[PDB]
DNA sequence: TTCTTAACATCTTAACTTTAAC
DNA sequence: GTTAAAGTTAAGATGTTAAGAA
């Protein structure tokens, strides 16, 4: 018979046992955890988690959204590290104190991109001014 | 200081957040005087 | 100082440019597909070694692949990480493989504890396998010890069951590994040739392992990992 | 030049351990032959040595030549023989569990391990055979120190004939028998617990002259008190049992010999 | 008080700097 | 301006043994 290959096979065992931030959809194995170091990967649900936070919380405070949130490893640096690409703008500071959805959100990080591209000073998605 | 901060064995991550830490340092300390 | 250091914080911004730009590449390089150097064959577990349920493990081997784990490789975190030297045998191993190797990687301070260990989870003593430490010019790499200068790792192989059977290949690698330090508490990667020289086509299974090796078709039992 | 080689700088010791000639003084080195330590009465013609050494081929297979655990079993040892001593014995691993369980019914501890590890000449000469004066003897090679080059000594380990992980060892159990009353004087670390030996293919149960004096230098220097000064006359505090021809008819050592 | 348990006991190599020629 | 000798230093999965917490 076949000598078990054994791709299908590590899927299978990774749905039944592995770690749920290990294995997405049926089998992979979620190459963007293991090149960081542990306890910071900044999981889907924790995207999701900011993405539906940035809303209905005062933003540029980050403390106050941390104390409703897990408590745990979320780090504010890291916060305002990955908060900058849904803005899609390095600087902050014009957009301190007022709330966006998420649909128009994702509607602004395309222009930026847009005018990124059009500005030809665009470095992996990140806008500078 | 700065080096100790830059350097390689430190993860990226853990560099921007002691690095922040001492940018907050200083700034308050220019709050102070 | 207000304004030299008023520069040093002109200077630290620009850090933060650097450094942001730097993370900001590294970052959309790993949501374009960056792979890293682990293969896509390794199968990981973060748990407690003594607080997960090893049945479960068991029926899910049996399930996938109908035969039981052929090496238990272990490398204990021994007390001299504390764990203890009554946890590490109380442990179900005996239950996890019924056919196969057993790899015990002992420090000079722990050799007879780690024989009558393997003795009394079914195994006999058949073999020991040496790490001896080099340097970057290629001497001995000796140091501490209290009657000789220490430049030693030991481990000791122990077999369950019948071994004469289409795997484990006889008369295979050498028991001395000689070979260079990498690490504070880092065992070479020629064990792993040497085990895959013994048994191809395996289902190993390690224990207390970190996230260095995670080779190919190994179950990777840790908690660190 | 010597230096770059990895052989060669592996193997530097052995200028300098040139072992002593023969003692003649009748007073250095003793005698007590018989025909087996298991049959002969022990722990009379010594007493409470420092340093136990037993020189032992272990048998393994049937078939080989040698001796199994159960001499061992059987072997005379008592306070008054050696009382605070360390007691150093070759092992395998086919027999080092049993090796360990025999030794520890009679109250040694197992405290330090001492290796060897092998590096065959015809493997050498096989080599510059390879790559490439190179047309002498292995035992030439072991005899005057003439080493061909090899940067890389992980090729060069001897080739056995196990059923396991190939042969390259030989190991050196030393055992302590604690007293916590007498004590025993030790420096602790003028010595490395491996040296590189060069050996002889289809022959790689026999330690040379020079890693023979290795080992009696180490045991001499890991219980200074029982080096030949002023007090050891009637008082050695060492001897080795089975003992062989070489090297073992030593200043401040008893020789026990095993007649046919 | 008693067994542990903190709490003390030294050797080789590879590199890194500093200084004396030359 | 270059090469070599001397001081330095940092690291390498040791252990017995006086002291003392239950
Ligand atoms: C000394 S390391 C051995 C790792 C191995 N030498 C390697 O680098 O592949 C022991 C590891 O076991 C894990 N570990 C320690 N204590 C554990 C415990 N109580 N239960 C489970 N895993 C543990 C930790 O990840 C630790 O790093």
């Amino acid at each position: 018979n076949q000598p078990l290959d054994f791709t299908q096979y590590a899927k299978n065992m990774r749905k039944d046992l592995s770690n749920q931030d290990i294995c997405l959809e049926d089998g992979a194995l979620n190459h963007s955890y293991f090149l960081t170091k542990k306890g910071q990967y900044w999981t889907p649900l924790n995207q999701k988690a900011l993405q539906r936070g940035i809303e209905l919380f005062g933003v540029g405070n980050w403390k106050e959204i941390n104390y409703d949130e897990f408590s745990g490893k979320a780090n504010i640096v890291e916060l305002e590290l990955r908060t900058c690409m849904i803005l899609g703008i390095n600087d902050i500071t014009e957009y301190y104190g007022k709330k966006i959805s998420e649909e128009e959100q994702e509607e602004i990080k395309k222009s930026n991109i847009a005018k990124g591209k059009k500005e030809n000073k665009l470095k992996d998605n990140i806008y500078q001014k | 200081t700065l080096e100790d901060i830059e350097n390689e064995k430190f993860t990226n991550l853990e560099i921007l957040t002691h690095l922040y830490n001492l940018k907050a340092e200083i700034v308050r300390r220019l709050a102070e005087q | 100082s207000k304004k030299g250091l008023q520069g040093l914080l002109q200077d630290i911004e620009k850090r933060i440019l650097h450094y942001k730009q730097l993370f900001f590449k590294e970052q959309n390089e790993i949501a374009n597909g960056k792979r890293s150097m682990v293969p896509d064959n390794s199968i990981p577990i973060c748990s407690d070694v003594t607080k997960l349920n090893f049945q479960a493990l068991i029926d899910a081997q049996m399930r996938h692949a109908g035969k039981m784990f052929d090496v238990i490789m272990m490398d204990p975190p021994w007390q001299l990480d504390s764990l203890s030297d009554e946890k590490i045998q109380n442990m179900p191993i005996q239950s996890l493989q019924q056919d196969g190797f057993i790899f015990v990687w002992a420090i000079n301070a722990k050799y007879r504890v780690t024989i009558k260990m393997i003795e009394n989870w079914g195994y006999k003593l058949v073999d020991e396998i040496t790490w001896v430490k080099k340097t970057v010019n290629g001497k001995i790499a000796k140091g501490h010890g209290f009657y000789l200068q220490h430049a030693k790792e030991s481990c000791l192989i122990g077999v369950k069951g019948d071994v004469d059977n289409g795997r484990f290949k006889k008369n295979i690698a050498s028991d001395v590994i000689f070979s260079e330090r990498r690490g504070q508490s880092q065992k070479p990667e020629e064990i792993y040739q040497y085990i895959n020289q013994l048994c191809p086509n395996g289902n190993y299974l390690e224990i207390f392992a970190r996230r260095n090796n995670l080779h190919d078709n190994w179950v990777s039992i840790g908690n660190e990992l | 030049e010597p230096g770059e080689d990895q052989l060669s700088l592996l193997l530097k010791w052995r200028s300098s351990y040139i072992p002593p000639q023969k003692p003649t003084n009748e007073d250095e080195y003793k005698k007590i032959i018989c025909k087996d330590i298991s049959s002969e009465k022990l722990e009379q013609h010594a007493g409470d040595v420092s340093a136990l050494f037993i020189n032992i081929k272990w048998k393994l297979s049937e078939g080989q030549s040698g001796k199994s655990i159960e001499d061992l079993k059987k072997l005379a040892i008592s306070d008054k023989l050696i009382n605070n001593g360390i007691i150093f014995i070759w092992s395998e691993k086919e027999i080092l569990s049993q090796i360990v369980d025999v030794l520890e019914a009679k109250g040694f501890n197992y405290i330090e391990n001492f290796m060897i590890n092998q590096l065959s000449a015809d493997k050498a000469l096989e080599m510059q055979r390879k790559n490439q004066w190179s047309d002498i003897t292995p035992e030439q090679c072991i005899e005057q120190e003439k080493f061909p080059p090899n940067n890389y000594v992980q090729d060069i380990f001897v080739n056995s004939e196990y059923s396991f992980f190939r042969k390259s060892k030989k190991i050196l159990l030393m055992l302590r028998k604690f007293n916590k009353d007498a004590q025993l004087e030790l420096r602790h670390q003028r010595t490395s617990d491996i040296f590189f030996d060069i050996f002889e293919q289809n022959k790689p149960n026999d330690v040379s002259k020079k890693g023979m004096e290795f080992v009696y230098k180490m045991i001499e220097t890991l219980l200074p008190k029982a080096n030949y000064s002023e007090e050891n006359k009637g008082a050695f505090k060492m001897m080795e049992l089975y003992a062989d021809d070489k090297s073992q008819p030593r200043k401040g050592w008893i020789s026990v010999y095993e007649q046919e």
